[PDB]
């Protein structure tokens, strides 16, 4: 529905999805096909 | 928290001559008319 991002999508199934995953009955590792959002200070080095 | 989300635990009984299963099927029915975003699970005892 054009809501959400490829990056919308990634943070929730990384903040929702991947841990009760990574728990399941004769589940190993579990590989993320993107990233969880994390709070990005995008530094100026002109203002800073 | 229960399986990595916020929880809160309820403890409670089946009223005399009920089954327990009987007793849950109730709290089911009752936890799906809550708000959005509010979901359950069965743990100790409810779940073996």
């Amino acid at each position: 529905d054009g809501t959400m991002t490829q990056e919308d999508i990634s943070d929730y199934v990384a903040a929702n999805m991947k841990d009760a995953i990574s728990r399941t009955s004769g589940v190993g590792d579990v590989q993320l096909f993107g990233s969880q959002y994390a709070m990005r200070i995008w530094m100026n080095p002109n203002e800073l | 928290r229960y399986n990595g989300l916020p929880s809160m635990e309820i403890l409670g009984q089946a009223a005399p001559g009920k089954s327990t299963g009987e007793a849950m099927e109730l709290m089911e029915q009752l936890a799906s008319k809550l708000p959005t975003g509010v979901g359950y699970d069965w743990t100790g005892m409810s779940y073996q």
